[PDB]
C-alpha cells in the first residue's frame, strides 16, 4: 500500500486522472494555498508554511543507530484578534488525524485493578501520531507540559512512569502551536526571545517561525469588513487535496549534486548574513 | 407570541409612525430621571435587541445579537433607580477580581447591563476611564456600549435627584403609572418589535456599516487612540438591528447605522 | 418563655435606655455604643413586599485607639447572644441566625473579604449555597499606633472604603487624657475590683436570663412602616442629602444610609412591642446616626 502505484490501483480511474491533473498543474502551489484557507485574507506566507508542513519531509536513519527528523514544525505569533486560531481550526477541519487541544496530552496509565493490567489511555500527542498536533495557547502551558513537549520534539517519544511502570511510547508528529506575545503587543525593538515567553530549547527546536502584525491597513480593513458581511449575507475539493497529499507523501525525493552545491552556497550566504552586524537578527 | 389585538397593533403602528418614537420610547422608560437621554436610548435598544441569526450554514460560530451595556460613574447619579425601573418593567462590577475576570474571559471564549464605580469613590478627570474603573482591555472590549455618567456637584440637580430617590422609596407604582406613560403599552411595543420585526441588512446599510468600520480603524491608526477591532463591527450590526426594530422596520436603513454610530460615539465620549 | 409579671416589670417607658445600660455595666460610659449593640442583638425586621427580600440584620463596627475596652464589649455580646462564635481576623456558616464577633478585623484577608462582601449583600455563601444569616460585629485598631483625625478612615485603618460603608453604624472611640474623667474611671475600676461588682446606679441592672427572654419576646414582633410617617422620612432624607452635598468630605448619605435608618427604626419599634413604626423611632435612629457621624468627625 505504501507504493504510490499500489494505492493508485486501489484508486479509481477518475481519481488517478484527477491526481495526474493536480500533479501537472503549474500553479499548483497557489491553487493549494487558496483552496486550503479560503476564508482568511492575506498572510500568504503562513499559508505556504502550513502547506509545506502538511506535505512534510523525507525521514532518514543513520547507520550509527540514530534517527533523523523528517517533520517540520511551525509556530505562529501575532497580535490578538488576528485570526491565528482560525489557522488551527481549518487545519483540524482538513486533517482527519489532527488533534486540537488548548494547552492529558501525553498519556493516562490507569491500572484496571480488576484485571491487574496497566491500560494506558492515549493522550493528545499519541492520538496525533503520524500527523499534525494543533496546540493553541502554547504560552499558557505548565512546566510539566513544557518539559513533555520539549522531550517529544527532541526524541519523538513519550516516556511515562506511573506506579513503578516505566514505559516509552513512540510519537512522531508535527506541531502547529500558536501563542501571543507577552503583553499582547509585539515590540519590534525587542527580539523574539523577549516578545514570547517560552523556554529556550522549545523556541530553538521550532522552524518557520512566522510572526503576525495587524498593520492597520485601511484597504485590508475594508476587505475584512466586506468578507464578514458577505459571510453574514476552491480550485480543488478537499477530497481531491487529500488524495493528492497522500499520493505525494507516498513519494520520497532525494537530493541531487547540483542542489547540494546550491544548498551549500545558500547556507554560506545565510550564515554570512547572520554574522553581518548591519541589522541584528531576531534569532 | 401574544395574540396582539388589532386595536393594539394599530396603536403600536401609530406610535411607530411618529418620527420621535425613538426619543419618545427612550423617555417613556422613567422620564422622571433627569435627562440622560442617550443612556435611556441605549437601555431601550438593549430591551429591544438585535436579530437572532443562526450562522451554522456558514460553519462559523453563531453571532450573538444581544447588546452589552456598561454604566460608569460615581454614586449619586441614581443608576440604581433606572436599573430598578428596568427590572420592574422587564423581568460588584467595581470590585471585580483578576481571577474572576480571567474566569469570565474563559467563559466568554465559549444582554449585559453593568454599573461601574470608581476605585477611589470619586471620578478623576486626569485619569482615564479604564484606570478609574480598573478593568482590562479584553473585558471592556466585550461591552458594546460603555456610558460615562458624570455626577455634577450642582445643588439644584442633587436636590432633584434626592427628591426623586425618596419618591421612589415612597411612591407606589400606581402613581407612577398614572403620572407617566402606561407600562403595558410599552411592554406590548417591546414584545411586538422583538417578535414580528426581523430587519434585514440592505446594500446601503451594508456599505454604511463597512465605511463606519473603516473610519473606526482610521481613528485607531492614530497615535494614542484605541485601535478598532472586528467585534466593533458586530456591535454596530447589533445596534443597527435594534434601532431598526424600534421603528418596526423589516429592513435595516442607513439611518439606523448612523444612529448606532452616534450612540457609540456618545457612549465612549470620543469628543472629550 | 416569660410571665405577665415580667411583662409589667419591663413594660414601663424608657426601658430602652434601661436595657441599654444593663449591657456590660462594668464598662464605664459608651452609652450610645451599648444602645447600638442592643439594636444589633435584637435586629431589624425582614420584609418581602412584592417578593422583594429585605434583610433586617444589623452590622456594627467599633473603631478607635487600642485599649479602650473593645474586647470587653465584644466578649460580653458574644456571651449574651444565644448563638455566637468569637474569632479573630485570621465559621460564618456556624454563625447563621446569630451574631458573629470578629476581633482584630483589620488583619483579615481580602480574599475572604470578597466572601464577606457576598454575605453582607446576599447572606449566602455560593461555592450549592449555604445560609449565612449572621449579623457581624467587628472591631478594628489603627495601623500607625494611634488614630489621627487628620487622616481619613481608610488611611488610619487600612481597609477598603466600600466595606467600611457597608456597616450600618460605625463608631470611633478616642482616648483623651482628661484628668477628671481619668479619676472617675480609676474610681470605677477600683470599686469593681474591690466589691466584686459594679458601683450602684439609678436603675438596677437586668439579669442575663431575663434579658435573653425579653430579647426573644421583642424578636417575636414584626412591625411594619406606615406610609403616613414616610413623608417625614422624605423630609429627613432630603435634608440629610442636602447636608451631605454641603460638604462631600465624609461618607455620602447613600441609599444604604436610608435602608439602615429604616432597619434601625423598625428594630426600635420592635423593642417597644409595637407593630407600627412611629415618629419616635425615626428620631432615635437619626440621633444614633448623627452621634456616629460626630464620633467620626475629629
Ligand atoms: N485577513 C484577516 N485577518 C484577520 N482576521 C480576519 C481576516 N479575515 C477574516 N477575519 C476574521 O476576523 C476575526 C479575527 O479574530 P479571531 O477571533 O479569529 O482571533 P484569534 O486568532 O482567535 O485571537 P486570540 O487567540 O488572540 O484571542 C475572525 O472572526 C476572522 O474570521
Ligand atoms: N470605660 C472604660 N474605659 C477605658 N478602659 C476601661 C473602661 N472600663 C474598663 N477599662 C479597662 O480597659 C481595659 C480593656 O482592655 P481590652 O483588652 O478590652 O482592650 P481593647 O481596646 O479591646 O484591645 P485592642 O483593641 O488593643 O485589641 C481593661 O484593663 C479594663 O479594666
Amino acid at each position: 500500500d505504501q507504493t504510490a502505484e499500489s494505492i493508485k490501483n486501489q484508486m479509481t480511474v477518475q481519481e488517478w486522472e484527477k491526481v495526474f491533473e493536480m500533479s501537472q498543474d503549474k500553479n499548483l502551489y497557489h491553487n493549494l494555498c487558496t483552496s486550503l484557507f479560503p476564508t482568511i485574507h492575506g498572510n500568504d506566507e503562513i499559508k505556504r508554511g502550513v502547506l509545506l508542513m502538511l506535505f512534510g519531509g523525507v525521514p532518514k536513519t543513520t547507520m550509527e543507530g540514530t534517527s533523523l527528523r523528517g517533520d517540520i514544525n511551525v509556530c505562529i505569533v501575532g497580535d490578538p484578534s488576528t485570526s491565528k486560531s482560525q489557522f488551527l481550526k481549518h487545519v483540524e477541519e482538513f486533517s482527519p488525524r489532527a488533534v486540537y487541544t488548548s494547552g492529558g496530552l501525553t498519556a493516562a496509565v490507569v491500572k484496571d485493578e480488576e484485571s491487574h493490567e496497566f491500560v494506558i489511555e492515549a493522550g493528545a500527542l499519541m492520538l496525533a501520531d503520524n500527523g499534525v498536533c494543533c496546540i493553541d495557547e502554547f504560552d499558557k502551558m505548565d512546566l510539566k507540559d513544557q518539559v513533555a513537549i520539549h522531550e517529544a520534539m527532541e526524541q519523538q517519544t513519550i516516556s511515562i512512569t506511573k506506579a513503578g511502570v516505566k514505559a516509552t511510547l513512540n510519537a512522531r508528529t508535527s506541531i502547529l502551536a500558536a501563542a501571543n506575545p507577552v503583553g499582547g503587543r509585539y515590540e519590534r525593538s525587542k527580539s523574539l526571545k523577549h516578545n514570547v515567553n517560552l523556554s529556550a530549547p522549545i523556541m530553538s527546536r521550532f522552524d518557520l517561525f512566522f510572526i503576525l502584525v495587524d498593520e492597520c491597513n485601511e484597504v485590508t480593513d475594508y476587505a475584512i469588513a466586506r468578507r464578514i458581511v458577505d459571510l453574514h449575507a476552491r480550485v480543488y475539493s478537499i477530497e481531491d487535496i487529500q488524495r493528492y497529499l497522500l499520493f505525494a507523501r507516498q513519494f520520497q525525493p532525494k537530493i541531487t549534486k547540483e542542489a547540494e552545491e546550491f544548498i551549500v552556497e545558500q547556507y554560506r550566504r545565510l550564515r554570512q548574513r547572520d554574522g553581518s552586524g548591519v541589522a541584528k537578527s531576531s534569532w | 407570541q401574544k395574540l396582539f389585538t388589532e386595536e393594539r397593533v394599530a396603536m403600536l403602528k401609530e406610535l411607530a409612525a411618529k418620527p420621535d418614537i425613538y426619543e419618545r420610547l427612550a423617555a417613556a422608560l422613567a422620564p422622571s430621571i433627569y435627562e440622560h437621554e442617550d443612556i435611556k436610548k441605549g437601555i431601550l435598544l438593549q430591551l429591544f435587541g438585535g436579530t437572532r441569526k443562526d450562522f451554522s450554514h456558514t460553519g462559523r460560530g453563531k453571532f450573538r445579537a444581544e447588546v452589552n451595556i456598561l454604566l460608569c460613574g460615581d454614586p449619586g447619579t441614581s443608576k440604581s433607580q433606572l436599573l430598578q425601573y428596568v427590572f420592574n418593567l422587564v423581568p460588584e462590577f467595581d470590585k471585580m477580581n483578576e481571577s474572576t475576570r480571567s474566569v469570565l474571559h474563559e467563559v466568554m471564549e465559549q444582554s449585559v447591563l453593568a454599573a461601574a464605580n470608581p476605585v477611589e469613590s470619586q471620578w478623576n478627570p486626569k485619569k482615564t476611564t479604564i484606570e478609574n474603573i480598573q478593568l482590562p482591555h479584553t473585558l471592556l472590549s466585550r461591552f458594546d456600549l460603555i456610558f460615562l455618567m458624570l455626577d455634577p456637584q450642582d445643588e439644584a440637580y442633587d436636590r432633584r435627584l434626592a427628591h426623586h430617590l425618596v419618591a421612589l422609596y415612597y411612591q407606589s407604582e400606581e402613581q407612577m403609572k398614572e403620572e407617566h406613560l402606561d407600562m403595558a403599552v410599552l411592554k406590548d411595543y417591546i414584545a411586538y418589535a422583538r417578535t414580528y420585526v426581523n430587519p434585514r441588512l440592505s446594500e446601503e446599510a451594508s456599505q454604511a456599516l463597512i465605511e463606519a468600520y473603516v473610519s473606526m480603524r482610521k481613528i485607531g491608526s492614530g497615535r494614542g487612540m484605541v485601535s478598532a477591532y472586528p467585534r466593533q463591527l458586530e456591535s454596530l450590526i447589533r445596534l443597527s438591528e435594534a434601532h431598526a426594530k424600534v421603528r418596526f422596520s423589516n429592513k435595516v436603513e442607513t439611518i439606523d447605522v448612523e444612529e448606532a454610530k452616534r450612540l457609540h460615539r456618545e457612549a465612549l465620549k470620543q469628543s472629550a | 418563655e416569660l410571665s405577665e409579671e415580667e411583662l409589667r416589670q419591663i413594660t414601663e417607658e424608657d426601658f430602652y435606655e434601661k436595657l441599654a445600660a444593663s449591657i456590660a455595666p462594668e464598662i464605664y460610659g459608651h452609652e450610645d455604643v451599648k444602645k447600638a449593640l442592643l439594636l444589633l442583638l435584637v435586629g431589624g425586621v425582614d420584609h418581602s413586599p412584592r417578593g422583594m427580600k429585605i434583610r433586617g440584620n444589623i452590622n456594627v463596627c467599633l473603631m478607635g485607639d487600642p485599649g479602650v475596652a473593645k474586647s470587653q464589649l465584644l466578649s460580653y455580646i458574644d456571651r449574651l447572644a444565644p448563638r455566637s462564635q468569637y474569632t479573630t481576623g485570621r465559621a460564618l456558616v456556624l454563625a447563621d441566625q446569630g451574631v458573629c464577633c470578629i476581633d482584630e478585623f483589620d488583619k483579615m484577608m481580602d480574599s475572604d473579604r470578597t466572601a464577606i462582601h457576598e454575605v453582607m449583600e446576599q447572606q449566602t455563601i455560593s461555592i450549592t449555597t449555604l445560609n449565612a444569616r449572621c449579623s457581624i460585629l467587628a472591631a478594628a485598631n489603627p495601623a500607625y499606633g494611634r488614630y489621627n483625625p487628620k487622616k481619613t478612615v481608610e488611611q488610619n485603618i487600612q481597609l477598603p472604603a466600600a466595606l467600611l460603608s457597608r456597616f450600618d453604624l460605625l463608631w470611633l472611640i478616642q482616648d483623651k487624657p482628661d484628668r477628671d474623667n481619668d479619676l472617675r474611671l480609676a474610681q470605677h475600676i477600683t470599686y469593681v475590683h474591690q466589691h466584686s461588682k459594679q458601683p450602684p446606679s439609678q436603675f438596677q441592672p437586668m439579669d442575663m436570663k431575663l434579658m435573653r427572654r425579653y430579647i426573644t419576646m421583642c424578636k417575636s414582633k414584626q412591625p411594619a412602616i406606615p406610609e403616613s410617617l414616610a413623608d417625614y422620612l422624605t423630609a429627613a432624607y432630603v435634608e440629610m442629602r442636602k447636608e451631605a452635598r454641603t460638604n462631600k468630605d465624609m461618607t455620602f448619605t447613600s441609599a444604604r444610609t436610608l435602608l439602615s435608618i429604616l432597619r434601625l427604626s423598625t428594630a426600635l419599634a420592635r423593642l417597644r412591642l409595637e407593630d407600627v413604626v412611629e415618629k419616635e423611632d425615626v428620631n432615635e435612629a437619626m440621633r444614633l446616626t448623627e452621634m456616629s457621624k460626630d464620633s467620626l468627625q475629629g
